[PDB]
């Protein structure tokens, strides 16, 4: 039926930048189209109806434009609360349909992770399984490559990787790792390395650790 | 003021229906259509339906007529979502959201949501495994869990700041997650630092002092 697509899919900005994000109807709407602000795990809020109308308590910095097809979110001078998703959604009858969303990002300077390696608890050791977790803290930009390397060979199965999102105090992401293996497997080998590839440097970061150590 | 009460957390196998409830307050139930929502973790948005409380009419994405079932007990002032036939296709968040004096006006009030899991795999509680090394890291790790959520603290609260806590990953039917801490080290191990973990599921609470190796 209807789709709604919108632009871009991600964007970094400042505070006190301004930005324009749009959105696309694929038939005509006229000015009935809705735009939503939702921050990480919360619900989504209105910010806009009508194409141009604030909702109730929506700072004057937000104005939406656009009729027919083409439709845009102005952002004028962005604070800290504006960063987060938005979608778009028009309301010219049902179904209603949404966007995929915006997703809206503080940009900030490049900065390497602070990498800490953590071979297994001995704890765990006893039950049969030997997690080796690395932690790759407060890094911008989100983009890296995580490489576990056992006495020099890289493996690759089970490998958990997961990343926050963006740290609303310091503008980083960060990424923990964990490679997974059975007790014995881990007591077949001595060298253990967590490895990574980021953009603030040419050479991976390599934290390592002697197993028998 | 306007409150929407969502049901809790479901875990559902394959094949099975689950329904959930949303009670309103703070506004004249009948007076407004409740929508409903879902949306996929890391995901965008897309409208179910909605029921018209004062005469129990419905209106259907045609995607999800035959699939969800709304309906609305006036004396309550609660509204339901039925889902049958489950797959993991439905696991997501679904929202019940007030609409404007119009079925079609743009959704001012979502509700907090009920996350619904979709699996075979059994309710499971986590192993807890600690993770010992001018800064100094520590960690947990919450292994071997399911479902979805477990908390973590550290020190009950009282480390709040230098806390990263990693979304939870799916490894064959079971979570992992992990939770770092980086704190002063001239004050661990002299001050304790103690992770708690809780999985309401299985109704089990963990607490982990980290110690020197």
């Amino acid at each position: 039926e209807l789709q709604m697509t919108q632009s871009p899919a991600s964007l970094s900005a400042s505070v006190g930048e301004t930005v324009t994000i749009t959105c696309r109807a694929s038939e005509n709407i006229y000015s009935y189209l809705a735009w939503y602000q939702q921050k990480q795990g919360k619900s989504p809020q209105l910010l806009v109806y009508n194409a141009k109308t604030l909702a109730e308590g929506v700072p004057s910095r937000f104005s939406g434009s656009g009729s027919g097809t083409q439709f845009s979110l102005k952002i004028n001078s962005l604070q800290p609360e504006d960063f987060g998703s938005y979608y778009c959604q028009h309301h010219y009858g049902t179904p209603l349909t949404f966007g995929a969303g915006t997703k809206l990002e503080l940009k900030r300077a490049d900065a390497a992770p602070t990498v800490s390696i953590f071979p297994p608890s001995s704890e765990q050791l006893t039950s049969g399984g030997a997690s080796v977790v690395c932690f790759l803290n407060n890094f911008y930009p989100k983009d890296i490559n995580v490489k576990w390397k056992i006495d020099g060979s890289e493996r690759q199965n089970g490998v958990l990787n997961s990343w926050t999102d963006q740290d609303s105090k310091d503008s980083t992401y960060s990424m923990s790792s964990t490679l997974t293996l059975t007790k014995d497997e881990y007591e077949r080998h001595n060298s253990y390395t967590c490895e990574a590839t980021h953009k603030t440097s040419t050479s991976p970061i390599v934290k390592s650790f002697n197993r028998n150590e | 003021q306007v409150k929407l009460l969502e049901s809790g957390p479901e875990l559902v196998k394959p094949g099975a229906s689950v329904k959930m409830s949303c009670k309103a307050s703070g506004y004249t139930f009948t007076s407004y259509v409740m929508h409903w929502v879902k949306q996929k973790p890391g995901q965008g948005l897309e409208w179910i339906g909605y029921i018209n409380p004062y005469n129990d009419g419905t209106k259907y994405n045609e995607k999800f007529k035959g699939k969800a079932t709304l309906t609305s007990d006036k004396s309550s002032s609660t509204a339901y979502m039925e889902l049958s036939s489950l797959t993991s296709e439905d696991s997501a968040v679904y929202y019940c959201v007030r609409g404007g004096y119009r079925p079609y006006y743009a959704m001012d009030y979502w509700g907090q949501g009920t996350s619904v899991t979709v699996s075979s795999a059994k309710t499971t509680p986590p192993s807890v495994y600690p993770l010992a090394p001018s800064m100094v890291t520590l960690g947990c790790l919450v292994k071997g869990y399911f479902p979805e959520p477990v908390t973590v603290t550290w020190n009950s609260g009282s480390l709040s700041s230098g806390v990263h806590t990693f979304p939870a990953v799916l490894q064959s039917d079971l979570y992992t997650l992990s939770s770092s801490v980086t704190v002063p080290s001239s004050t661990w191990p002299s001050e304790t630092v103690t992770c708690n973990v809780a999985h309401p599921a299985s109704s089990t609470k963990v607490d982990k002092k980290i110690v020197p190796r």
